[PDB]
RNA sequence: GUAAAGCGCACGCAGGCGGUUUGUUAAGUCAGAUGUGAAAUCCCCGGGCUCAACCUGGGAACUGCAUCUGAUACUGGCAAGCUUGAGUCUCGUAGAGGGGGGUAGAAUUCCAGGUGUAGCGGUGAAAUGCGUAGAGAUCUGGAGGAAUACCGGUGGCGAAGGCGGCCCCCUGGACGAAGACUGACGCUCAGGUGCGAAAGCGUGGGGAGCAAACAGGAUUAGAUACCCUGGUAGUCCACGCCGUAAACGAUGUCGACUUGGAGGUUGUGCCCUUGAGGCGUGGCUUCCGGAGCUAACGCGUUAAGUCGACCGCCUGGGGAGUAC
């Protein structure tokens, strides 16, 4: 397991005949991710990544999952990276042209209450909109500054962020996901057989890829 | 029942190729072999073996290429209860040539092209594209 | 349908060796057994159609076995029929 | 599968198809040659009418049949086997499978008697009806017929239709276990033969309950109905007949492949079996669903997916499954 010997396998017995080629056993009534053959996908997943990362490539990081969120919000903050850990909308990729605009408000309204342009007019007015920003930074505050379409994307577990891969593969965006047992490794052209959660597991691989990303650009 | 042995091999092949499988098992026979040979000598299968001395099997290895299987299509032709025999100037051309037509001649069971040039016709077998 | 001794008995009487019940002879004989004997269970009841249906099986199965013999060997056939007066 | 279309289901003659090895034959098969396939059409190249239509030289072709000479993979014949198909033996397991004969209890109806006295029954209300000749209720005894609560279930069995108390007799199939044996004896099947819910028919029994018909009472504008009170065939039995049904999974039989999940029923191997229990490995069977299929709904290893042997059937709707 190289070092990732802190998650091994997961997903009781629901599994998926597709993720089959990525199991060692099923002890304790649950398949065991063959980390012995995961090592390739492990460190290598970052290989093809650093390449596009060096070109200042726009790499996204999805993961709405409650546990991942708090950790993913920092993952992409490694430098020139973007994150999306709050319910992947249905268009922030395939129909960006629209959502990309909704972001504007987020900007201004933010910089507004951010500087001096906020405590003006009536209080009720501001008070009512002093929240809108928040909700916006959740589903955009992380993928906002993104200029246009991301060079690629890296999502935690396929199943959950199903829509993420869908809208992507439609545009032709590389799929860097960590599919395990239940997960479906078909939407991900970059198979990464590994747990779909576990704080100790996610974090380990979260900042993991970031390496080749930050180490990629010169 | 197994009134048609040949068909079994053909079908067992495409079916496996679809489910993405290394090789395929099945009791071999004199003809099943010669036919399987051509499938190899022509580029459709890695290799093949015949385990069991008393009861012969057939470790027919399936071949693939990119994100798809090599055997794009294979159907039976001279099926039983409806045999098919063609002359030297009758032998068809599978997929305008990009395919193969296994034919059994009095000189052996080779491909259409080979049998055709040899100047002899024979009972067709299948049209492995 | 039949009995241990009843069966085993007719077996040896037609088996060149032992435990060779597969023998065509043993079969033809073993078949006719419940056959020429079930006649009673059918001479009466009559309405017992379900069990009747099966009666035919051991009759037909026996039929094919005989026709087979006539093809795989004339003698055995023309010699076996007599021991049971079969084929009239 | 639902659009037209799977015989209601079995057995099986003819016919069609036939697991595997060797040898042999050389019939089908293929190669060659030889006859012959009239000429004219057609076609190719080329000629001749000023071109063309038209005419014409030569060749190609005439899909074919016959004979001869080979070739032998494949189909067939034949000879010898071979065991995985099929089957026989052994031992067990499960079962509302079938025919026969008994039998048990609950209830209904009717009869007789006691106690008892003004109702009961039924409805949306009502009425018809049963009650002072004493009902109803309740108790005691008796007669008779039909059906078998609970178990009982996504359950089980059967070819289909279908099959439920218990007991016995006679009997058909299915499944596992490890072997023993026969050695392709197989798969399908026009016609044919047989089985076939219910109703219906005949003869003769039986007849409690239910109930077409029929009679009353209501309802209604009418009510040849729905509701009520009665009630005949029939329903039950034996023997014979009639062959139909949404005889439905609306999906023919047989064999081989093809990701998975959960549950039921019944069998068996191994296991601290110590133990309920763990690991398997068969038959049948529910529901969910992937690939793919599908016009969609949906089907999905019990396929409507991928294939092979055989059969049945469809060809617009109405007329008409009628007429003859
Ligand atoms: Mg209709
Ligand atoms: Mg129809
Ligand atoms: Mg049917
Ligand atoms: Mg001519
Ligand atoms: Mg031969
Ligand atoms: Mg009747
Ligand atoms: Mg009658
Ligand atoms: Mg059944
Ligand atoms: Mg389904």
């Amino acid at each position: 397991m190289l070092k990732a010997g802190v998650h091994f396998g997961h997903q009781t017995r629901y599994w998926n005949p597709k993720m089959k080629p990525f199991i060692f056993g099923a002890r304790n009534k649950v398949h065991i991710i063959n980390l012995e053959k995961t090592v390739p996908m492990f460190n290598e997943a970052l290989a093809e990544l650093n390449k596009i990362a060096s070109r200042k490539g726009k790499i996204l990081f999805v993961g709405t999952k409650r546990a991942a969120s708090e950790a993913v919000k920092d993952a992409a903050l490694s430098c020139d990276q973007f994150f999306v850990n709050h319910r992947w909308l249905g268009g922030m990729l395939t129909n960006w042209k629209t959502v990309r605009q909704s972001i504007k408000r987020l900007k201004d309204l933010e910089t507004q209450s951010q500087d001096g342009t906020f405590d003006k007019l009536t209080k009720k007015e501001a008070l009512m909109r002093t929240r809108e920003l928040e909700k916006l930074e959740n589903s955009l505050g992380g993928i906002k500054d993104m200029g246009g379409l991301p060079d690629a994307l890296f999502v935690i577990d396929a199943d959950h962020e199903h829509i993420a891969i869908k809208e992507a593969n439609n545009l032709g965006i590389p799929v860097f996901a960590i599919v395990d047992t239940n997960s479906d490794p078909d939407g991900v052209d970059f198979v990464i057989p590994g747990n779909d959660d576990a704080i100790r597991a996610v974090t380990l691989y979260l900042g993991a890829v970031a390496a080749t990303v930050r180490e990629g650009r010169s | 029942s197994m009134q048609d042995p040949i068909a079994d091999m053909l079908t067992r092949i495409r079916n496996g190729q679809a489910a993405n499988k290394a090789a395929v098992t099945m009791p071999s026979s004199k003809l099943k072999v010669a036919i399987a040979n051509v499938l190899k000598e022509e580029g459709f299968i890695e290799d093949f073996k015949v385990e069991g001395d008393t009861k012969p099997e057939l470790e027919l290895t399936l071949k693939y290429f990119q994100g798809k299987a090599v055997v794009e299509s294979i159907q039976r032709v001279s099926r039983p209860g409806l045999r098919i025999y063609k002359r030297k100037d009758e032998l068809p051309k599978v997929m305008a040539g990009l395919g193969i037509a296994v034919v059994s001649t009095s000189k052996g069971v080779m491909t259409d092209r080979a049998a055709r040039q040899a100047g002899l016709g024979g009972e067709i077998i299948c049209y492995v594209a | 349908s039949l009995s241990t001794e009843a069966t085993a008995k007719i077996v040896s009487e037609f088996g060149r060796d032992a435990n060779d019940t597969g023998s065509t002879e043993v079969q033809v004989a073993l078949l006719t057994a419940q056959i020429n004997h079930l006649q009673g269970h059918f001479a009466e009841h009559k309405k017992d159609h379900h069990s009747r249906r099966g009666l035919l099986r051991m009759v037909s199965q026996r039929r094919k076995l005989l026709d087979y013999l006539k093809r795989k060997d004339v003698a055995r056939y023309t010699q076996l029929i007599e021991r049971l007066g079969l084929r009239r």
